[PDB]
């Protein structure tokens, strides 16, 4: 009672020991003992008076006393579990309290029923309409009927209210009888250690009902969520045949079924061994498993044949026609049915057989392995180093070695080594080598396990004829004196002293011996465990899963051969005499002597064991006991390198590209060959295998030969069978490990620190993990909800610690209602309801405030039936908190019960073991007025007019108090050490009082949210009716904030939340979507069956994607911002260098040269501090996906992960979406789909803002302990780029020269691994370039995007003549052609010239790029003599110097440059310089400018009735996913049409216009489709005769604007899918119509095509059809269908389109037949087969003519002839030669105004600056015929992409008002598609006016 | 062993009649190596 019940779950072994020892203490109906019961009876027991007043109340209540043969009195202890099954306790007169449960839960649950089923609907026709797809009904009701509908229910809420009663119990015996219960048919024996049951009796000690109850809720749950639609009958007819057989034959048998158990989870496998294209592995493994439990159950006497054949069929027959998910979910359920109870005679046999077993040392296998150990540690140190590996030694047999060692060769090759024995052996005494001990304070500051001296058996228990220890590491180590790794590897390099006793319960040994172990452990994973090959195990989670996954994935083509084994005597296995070169060789390795063996060494000389039967006996003794075995995890970190070592040999023994995972012992192993790939894939299979299969012998081979009884159980082989971790991979995916999860559904928290809130969060975060695989989304809300109310239910019902004091619990339960308005808001902002909803979509978070109101806003627009609720904890009372309290966490709202007694508990915890210290300069590292310290920095931080969370944050995570704080944070938390600090008893009551009712308190704050409180009028409106989740987060966080902080409202984060920002809209076959930018693309795909070569897209998969002196510079770069640099705040990040470096002499240099600039963004994350994390991700269709951004969200710009995490979560949620579309069992039934993100009508975007400003508040922490011409561009430019091959920006101001110098450094460098193989001058260089090139698409991809983008850019680099890009709209080719461009510019400069000074980015490596250079040069300049290569440093040195003193004797170019070969710049960094020098351009500077309408046409398509087609040649480019550039941004031809409209289109309908006239036509009559607000149409009717139009709209949510201000008077002077185009025929010459849409393999707006059939009908009048070819496919299949019943098509090509793909003007029986015929002519049908080159040509023709327009409109000039011909129907502000001095002046008093201001709710400043621009930008419009033409053409580029560089720089310098603000620098540097378009046409209108 | 060779020819083959019959047989037939014989016989069986 007084603090911390015991365990809820267990985690101790259960064995036999005590379960007899109690029964047999007590008297009720051969063990290990039969030794005394009075005297212990005597020996302070109560046991005795307990268990025998038990047995008297049963002899008193039972009728067979003592009689015959106990008629139905038996002592079934032999694990019956139809028992337990039997009704025990189904007396059905429940217990009173459950009854309630069931009445709460389920009314709770009816209450908010309705409401959510109709909230999810809502949400899917948000997405899509009509989500939650499968091929019935799913709802709130089925499934909490379903749990309460169900068997194994009633029997575990039994079991549940009886480990209650026994922590009742148990709790009062902590305090200080036991309980008797009398019942009809049966009897309840309730004691702290014992319960009985019977009606047929037995007992169960404590563990023991852990176990059942863990095992009936467990199976419970299982069923439960089998019950559900998505895996139904199939799975539920499984898992009760087998639970039901199971249990019947444990009853027949015993403890052997628990042994087949393990047996049995391997046998799925066997199964899912259906690998059915290779044979010979079903009969391989599923014939093995099965013979081999056939013997593991005949071995005790059932029965021989029949009942053995049976029994097999039987317990087999839950395994058919499953997919491998099932299976593997059965598997993981499979294992539900408890452990076995444990004795030391099986398991301490088995580890003891571990004996002697053959002293088989085989010098050949080891020499060879440790050779090749040798060289894979070799080799990872050359490659993870600039590389020296100096070995002092190997004068043995080798001059090979002497030359490939004396040159230092980076590289050594395997084959070579395996030609040859003893390759090296670093043995010596005399000094260390790369590494280093005594660090790495995590290590011993960490305790495990340990063991006793000598004397042993006394203090592992008594009952003997002598004293108990009870210590721990941590203890001791705290109060150890003058300890250090020194002493200890002194002990290490000293005694065979008699002081360790191994010891076994997964093993401990003594004090010392443990400190070395861990020492030990952590030097060597620490500096070789780096050392890594054949293992992508670097990190816990990005490298681990990716590498297996992807493993998995190069095993699949468009390689199968796969292996693994799991093994444990790999461990026990071992032999002194068989590792002990690998011993001494990293020893003298390591220097420090005697290092890496003593251990296991000791364990030869001793005796060990794990109670025992004594004659007299208390030493070494012959063997219960084993004698000098192998260890199970010590130092298994050198066992995995020499597994990894015996595997690599085996893979040079038989050659095969070899790919593995190895750990601990177990491992998996993938390999592929260089088959031939285009054969059928099955014989791939079959070479595959026999591939494999001849490895996997070899590797059997030699493995024994090291001594490894490994066999066939340990192993499993296929072709696409990974397994690791308990984690299977099979056809690459991640199979639907779900239901084990589900069987961790627990019904409380962890062990320690109870308390609701954290207990929730667990069950969330599990129910959670299992939203990550299988299961759908839906079910996993409704399922959260259910646990949640049901948890809450439990708790509030008999609470744990249950008093009836408190109102609090009537006022709860009696009410459904509130328990429901309690688990419906999201924790973060109070409640249980712990991100279940936003996270449903992705693993990383952003905010969740901002998502936790958008949660709340759409459940009540939903509807969950409370409103006023916002408005409540708006108005809520506001948390005290604290100034350090905010600043530990950003993200927060200051609440007054957000943390559990958990965090609380641990920290007091901590501090009261620092507490404990005598240790080294430790000291200081723990003070008493750490918290004084920390609020002090937090008022320092935050008492501001800006104020950022995050900067405080990482500032005080980084500064000295960091360390402190993370040394003091990683300490040990496990029960055992919690009791041992709670050693430290005086926390207090007080702070006892706060904790040991905790939850009361809670419910009690969440009792305060009852019904309606009061509400702040203002505000309530001033926020109500939702507009915004981001607006209601910033008020919400600075209302509740204002306490302590007041005015200010914190910001710098709050990214919003997905499901409001983004809606979307799928479209499968036909369908049309919101009017639009982002799309995902999903073709017609089929799961495996077909072959995957034939599946039809490429697979393309997608996921989220020298000290600490480093943290001091992370200190000052966030610090300062980087921008506003005063003396102030950089003597502010000098103080906090000062406090924070304690490691080196302290950094007092003036000013940070080192610290980079990065500031600009918001990019912080942590992590990383562990070795693996195990439960990765799952995702199972995301790989035929295809996705594009090609649509605006994004231009050039410096976000550098600003919006490009919405993006990623964008990218997140369509992969969701579409998985969740697709999640079940699922097959080709779904057509070619897509997803459109239309997502521009948002709530609120929220510009982005930027200002400064300065802390001051003086406060130090205080501690001191240990711990001309711009050439350069190009240059730098090309170096960045191309050294990423091996972004726009920086490459905006610049030409050719760029890609000339990366074409030279590209030469220099293949030129230089050319090495004298012939290459000549201009052949052989372009050949061996393109064959080196056209490689690796990745980071050409990359520079695709980067440079060939939108922008003039592409334009200014054709008009400049450096490529030539002649379907074909190729990209990437030109992009590595420009590079060719370069190589040939370059080589025509080798002609002549040798200018240009080459920079190196120390003098090694610039000699070899002189070297580089002349071998170039002369590779070309020979032709006359050969040339030898030699040494590294200097023989191609005077190869340059003979060769160019010949060959002056022979030349061809000047010779007075020739002298000058005979004759380096300097840099540093690339991105110092790069960076410093784009922005040091950036002043007045016009060095830049060395750059310095009937004109489209017809294609006329195709003749009448022509049915002649063509090679189709349908390729399209852009196969893989670039960044987004194809049409995006080329705001220029905005200005040709200047008018008073919005439109402006119609200048395509003068085109048509003059297209009309150039041919007859009929009537006029002028059908208007769907189109028109105030467009073009006018023209037609302007030009063409006609009489009241025949015209209509779209169906719009809200009338032609322009056409009523052409035509009506001028008169009256004299959307469709089905219906509306019905309609539309209702009410027959021209008609006009356009539209365009997404991705789609298919049409969809034929209605109109037929429209117009039937309505010239009702007579060949021509159309007008806007369209364009952006996928060429489907523009053809329109053009197909179009040829059926009409002739003489025609299409034209406009001037109003950017330089782009154009958006061209066109002009049988049944129409499904068309339909049919171009669709299934898909296949050999293209009707575009030569025109589209002169289409293209024609488009280059336009793309010049638009680029001579620009330069017209630079002038007065205009495009006229057809301006004043449409103005025949169709900002004013005075304009000054000195709007510069205007500037002046606005300038001046705008930032005098900035000055004076700082001296729902709205910013600050950034609105006015953005205005204030705003406005200058249209003064500079209005003005921009007043022109300085050097600014014109500046300001013409920067509103062109560079946008607005201030043009007044620094002549506004002309003092007060200067001083006031010294930034205005950054001020004059600080661009959107739609007001870029307004003002392009503003400045057409200015050019149009005068 | 003899009933997961069953298995795999329920699983295997197409006509219930010589299916039957094979598996009649395989209970009688009792030579490993002529197990797999007739295993490779009901793959290669399947037309
Ligand atoms: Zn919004």
């Amino acid at each position: 009672r007084e603090i911390l019940l015991p365990e809820v779950h267990l985690n101790s072994p259960i064995v036999k020991h005590k379960l007899y020892y109690y029964i047999l203490l007590g008297n009720l109906p051969g063990p290990l003992h039969n030794q005394n019961w009075n005297q212990i009876a005597h020996e302070e027991s109560n046991l005795a008076q307990r268990l025998v007043n038990v047995r008297n109340f049963l002899i008193t209540h039972i009728p067979d006393l003592r009689k015959g043969h106990w008629q139905e009195y038996v002592n079934v202890i032999l694990w019956p579990r139809i028992l337990p099954l039997i009704p025990d306790f189904k007396i059905n007169d429940q217990l009173p309290l459950l009854k309630n449960w069931d009445k709460l839960v389920k009314e709770s649950c009816s209450v908010i029923n309705a409401g959510t089923s109709q909230c999810i609907q809502n949400l899917s026709y948000g997405l899509t309409g009509r989500g939650n797809l499968f091929t019935r009904d799913i709802d709130l009701k089925t499934v909490v009927a379903a749990w309460h509908d169900s068997d194994w229910k009633r029997i575990s809420d039994f079991w549940i209210m009886i480990k209650f009663q026994m922590r009742q119990l148990i709790v009062r015996q902590t305090d200080h009888l036991i309980t008797y219960i009398e019942n009809r048919e049966g009897i309840i024996i309730i004691t702290p250690e014992l319960v009985a049951l019977f009606n047929t009796l037995t007992y169960m000690t404590f563990e023991i009902v852990l176990m059942v109850s863990d095992m009936y809720e467990g199976r419970h749950n299982i069923l439960s969520l089998c019950t559900v639609s998505t895996y139904l009958n199939p799975l539920k007819k499984r898992i009760t045949y087998l639970l039901s057989l199971v249990d019947n034959l444990a009853f027949q048998i015993g403890d052997a079924v628990y042994n087949i158990i393990a047996l049995l989870e391997s046998f799925v496998y066997a199964q899912l061994q259906m690998s059915d294209p290779i044979p010979e592995l079903r009969g391989q493994f599923h014939a093995f498993v099965c013979s081999e439990i056939l013997d593991a159950l005949r071995g005790t006497n059932s029965f021989t044949q029949d009942e053995l054949r049976t029994v097999t069929t039987n317990l087999i027959s839950p395994f058919q026609d499953l997919t491998p998910d099932l299976t593997a979910e059965l598997l993981c359920i499979m294992r539900l049915w408890g452990h076995p109870m444990l004795t030391a005679s099986q398991a301490a046999g088995k580890v003891r057989e571990s004996m002697c077993a053959g002293k088989v040392l085989d010098f050949p296998t080891i020499m060879k392995t440790l050779a090749f150990f040798h060289t894979i540690l070799i080799n990872g140190y050359r490659r993870k180093h600039h590389g020296v590996w100096p070995p002092l030694n190997l004068p043995g047999n080798a001059s090979k070695g002497l030359t490939e060692l004396m040159n230092d060769n980076t590289e050594i090759s395997y084959e070579f080594t395996l030609k040859h024995w003893k390759e090296v052996s670093l043995i010596k005494f005399k000094k260390c080598f790369d590494a280093d001990a005594g660090e790495e304070l995590s290590i011993f500051m960490k305790d495990k396990a340990i063991s006793a001296p000598k004397q042993d058996w006394m203090s592992v228990f008594r009952r003997s004829l002598p004293n108990p220890f009870n210590r721990r590491l941590l203890l001791n180590f705290l109060g150890d004196d003058k300890f250090d790794p020194n002493v200890e590897l002194q002990y290490v390099t000293s005694g065979h002293d008699d002081t360790f006793c191994a010891s076994y319960s997964f093993a401990k040994l003594t004090k010392r011996m443990r400190s070395c172990q861990v020492i030990a452990e952590s030097l060597l994973a620490n500096h070789a465990g780096k050392l890594m090959k054949e293992n992508g195990v670097v990190m816990n989670q990005l490298s681990l899963t990716k590498s297996l996954l992807t493993m998995s994935q190069i095993g699949i083509i468009s390689a199968a051969s796969f292996l693994t084994t799991d093994l444990k005597k790999y461990c026990l296995q071992w032999r002194y005499q068989t590792i002990i070169p690998f011993a001494q060789s990293l020893n003298r390795m390591y220097g420090y002597p005697h290092l890496f063996e003593w251990i296991h060494l000791r364990l030869m000389r001793s005796t060990l064991y794990v109670f025992n039967p004594p004659a007299d006996t208390s030493q070494f003794d012959l063997d219960i006991f084993i004698v000098s075995p192998g260890i199970e995890g010590l130092c298994q970190k050198a066992w995995t390198m020499i597994s990894i070592a015996v595997i690599i040999l085996s893979a040079t023994e038989s050659g095969t590209r070899v790919m593995s995972m190895v750990q601990g012992d177990n491992q998996a192993i993938a390999v592929t060959t260089r088959v031939p790939r285009s054969l059928p894939t099955l014989e791939k299979k079959t070479i595959a295998f026999r591939s494999c299969n001849l490895f996997f012998e070899r590797l059997k081979c030699n493995n024994f030969g090291l001594g490894h009884h490994l066999k066939e159980q340990e192993t499993i082989i296929s072709s696409h069978f990974f397994v690791y971790s308990k984690r299977i991979f099979y056809q690459g995916r991640i199979l639907t490990q779900a239901l084990k999860n589900a069987s961790k559904l627990c019904l409380t928290a962890d062990v320690l620190g109870e308390c609701t809130q954290s207990s929730c969060s667990n069950l969330a975060t599990t129910v959670m993990r299992l939203t990550e695989n299988g299961v759908e989304k839906d079910i996993c809300f409704y399922l959260n909800i259910y646990m949640t109310i049901k948890q809450l239910s439990y708790d509030i019902i008999f609470p744990q610690v249950s008093i009836p004091g408190d109102q609090i619990t009537l006022e709860y339960i009696n009410n459904p209602h509130l328990v429901s308005r309690l688990a419906l808001l999201p924790s973060q902002l109070g409640g249980l309801n712990y991100l279940s909803c936003s996270r449903l979509f992705n693993r990383n978070i952003g905010d969740p405030v901002v998502s936790a109101v958008a949660d709340l806003k759409r459940l009540i627009k939903s509807g969950c039936m409370d409103y006023w609720i916002l408005y409540n904890l708006l108005g809520r009372k506001p948390g005290n908190g604290s100034w350090a309290t905010l600043a530990a966490d950003p993200y927060s709202i200051n609440i007054e019960y957000q943390y559990p007694p958990t965090t609380a508990l641990k920290r007091h915890t901590q501090q009261a073991l620092m507490e404990l210290s005598t240790n080294p300069m430790l000291r200081g590292i723990f003070s008493d007025n750490a918290q004084a310290e920390e609020n002090n920095l937090a008022r320092f931080l935050l008492d501001r007019e800006v104020i950022f969370p995050r900067v405080a944050h990482i500032i005080i995570e980084q500064t000295s108090v960091g360390r402190r704080k993370q040394i003091q944070g990683y300490l040990d938390s496990t029960r055992s050490i919690m009791r041992k600090s709670l050693e430290i008893k005086p926390l207090s009551n007080r702070k006892l009082n706060e904790i040991l009712d905790y939850n009361i308190n809670y419910l009690a704050y969440n009792l305060a949210l009852l019904k309606n409180a009061i509400e702040p009028p203002t505000y309530l409106k001033a926020m109500t009716l939702e507009t915004c989740s981001i607006d209601i987060a910033r008020n919400l966080r600075k209302l509740s904030w204002a306490p302590l902080l007041g005015g200010r409202n914190l910001e710098g984060l709050e990214t919003p939340d997905p499901i409001e920002i983004t809606a979307g809209a799928l479209i499968v076959g036909s369908g049309y979507c919101e009017q639009c930018f982002t799309w995902f693309f999903l073709p017609s795909g089929i799961e495996i069956g077909g072959d995957p070569r034939d599946n039809p897209p490429i697979r393309v998969p997608y996921i989220g994607s020298s000290s600490s002196l480093k943290a001091v510079l992370r200190l000052a770069g966030v610090y300062i911002w980087a921008f506003g640099d005063t003396l102030e705040n950089w003597i502010d990040a000098l103080d906090l260098s000062h406090t924070r470096v304690n490691i080196t002499l302290e950094q007092l240099q003036s000013l940070t040269p080192l610290p980079t600039s990065a500031n600009l963004t918001h990019r912080l994350d942590d992590g990383t501090t562990t070795l693996k994390f195990t439960p990765a991700s799952s995702y199972t269709f995301s790989s035929f996906t295809h996705i594009s951004n090609d649509e605006q969200y994004l231009t050039i710009n410096d976000k550098t992960a600003d919006s490009n995490i919405i993006y990623q979560q964008l990218m997140i949620t369509g992969l969701g979406i579409l998985e969740t579309w697709n999640n079940p069992p699922i097959n080709r039934t779904f057509e070619e789909s897509t997803l459109h993100l239309h997502t521009g009508a948002s709530c609120c975007v929220r510009p982005v803002d930027s200002c400064i400003l300065s802390e001051a508040l003086t406060v130090k922490p205080h501690i001191t302990v240990p711990y001309g011409k711009l050439t350069l561009l190009s240059q730098f430019t090309a170096r960045q780029i191309i050294n990423a091959i091996t972004i726009s920006e920086c490459m905006y101001t610049k030409l050719d020269e760029l890609f000339m110098y990366c074409g030279w450094e590209l030469l220099l460098e293949l030129s230089y691994q050319m090495y004298y193989l012939r290459v000549v001058g201009w052949s052989n260089i372009v050949d061996y370039s393109y064959m080196i090139l056209r490689r690796i698409p990745g980071a050409a991809l990359n520079n695709l995007a980067s440079t060939l983008s939108h922008p003039k850019l592409f334009r200014r680099a054709i008009n400049l003549d450096i490529v030539a890009p002649l379907a074909s709209l190729d990209y990437i080719k030109m992009s590595v052609d420009a590079i060719l461009w370069g190589c040939k510019r370059v080589i025509n400069v080798l002609s002549n010239g040798g200018d240009l000074e080459l920079v190196v980015t120390d003098r090694s490596m610039n000699l070899i790029a002189r070297k580089l250079t002349l071998l170039s040069l002369i590779h070309h300049n020979g032709l006359e003599l050969p040339k030898i290569k030699g040494f590294s440093p200097d023989e191609k040195c005077f190869a340059l110097t003979e060769f160019l003193r010949k060959v002056v004797n022979s030349g061809l170019s000047s010779i007075e440059n020739l002298s000058n070969f005979m004759y380096a710049a300097f840099a540093s960094n690339n991105y110092y310089l790069t960076r410093k020098l784009l922005n040091s351009i950036r002043d007045t500077e016009s060095g830049q400018v060395a750059v310095t309408c009937t004109n489209d046409y017809i294609i006329w398509i195709i003749e009448s009735n022509a049915n002649l087609e063509k090679y189709p040649i349908p390729n399209s480019p852009e196969d893989d996913s670039n960044f987004h550039n194809f049409k995006l941004n080329a705001p220029s031809h905005h200005t040709l049409r200047p008018l008073g409209l919005s439109s402006t289109a119609w200048y395509k309908g003068i085109s048509c216009c003059r297209y009309l006239e150039r041919l007859k036509l009929p009537q006029g009559d002028h059908l208007y489709i769907a189109e028109g607000s105030g467009a073009s149409m006018t023209i037609i009717e302007y030009l063409f005769p006609g009489r009241k139009i025949y015209y209509n709209s779209l169906f719009s949510s809200g009338m032609p604007t322009q056409f009523i201000e052409s035509v009506p008077y001028k008169l009256w002077q004299a959307i469709g899918m089905t219906a509306c185009v019905e309609f539309i025929i209702n009410r027959c010459s021209l008609v006009h119509v356009d539209l365009e849409s997404s991705a789609s393999l298919n049409q969809q707006c034929l209605s109109k095509p037929i429209i117009n059939a039937i309505i010239t009908a009702t007579p060949h009048g021509v159309l007008i059809l806007k369209y364009s070819w952006l996928p060429f496919t489907r523009f053809s299949t329109l053009i197909t269908f179009l040829w059926c019943y009409f002739e003489r098509i025609t299409v034209l090509r406009s001037t109003y389109s950017d330089p782009a793909n154009h958006e061209v003007y066109l002009i049988t029986v049944s129409q499904a037949t068309g339909m049919a015929m171009t669709l299934t002519d898909q296949g050999f049908t293209l009707i575009s087969p030569e025109r589209i080159n002169q289409y293209w040509d024609g488009h280059l023709k336009q793309e010049r003519i638009v680029a001579e327009a620009i330069d017209k409109v630079v002038l007065g000039e205009n495009a006229l002839f057809n301006s004043s011909d449409n103005e025949l129907i169709l900002e004013p502000v005075a304009t000054f030669i000195e709007f510069e001095q205007l500037i002046c002046t606005m300038l001046t008093t705008h930032l005098k105004e900035i000055i004076d201001i700082t001296r729902g709710l709205l910013g600050k400043i950034s609105t006015i600056v953005r205005l204030l621009t705003e406005r200058i930008l249209n003064h500079t419009i209005r003005n921009w015929l007043i022109l300085p033409p050097s600014l014109r053409m500046i300001v013409k580029q920067d509103l062109e992409f560079g946008i607005f560089r201030i043009t007044s720089i620094l002549n506004s310098d002309r003092l007060i008002a200067q001083l006031t603000a010294g930034y205005i620098r950054k001020l004059i540097e600080g661009l959107t598609r739609p007001i870029q378009k307004q003002i392009w046409k503003a400045l057409g209108c200015v050019v149009y006016c005068h | 062993l003899k009933i997961t060779l069953e298995q795999l020819a329920k699983d295997c083959i197409s006509k219930p009649k010589m299916r039957e019959e094979y598996l009649l047989k395989i209970n009688q037939a009792s030579s490993e190596a002529q197990l797999i014989d007739l295993k490779k016989a009901i793959i290669r069986s399947a037309i």
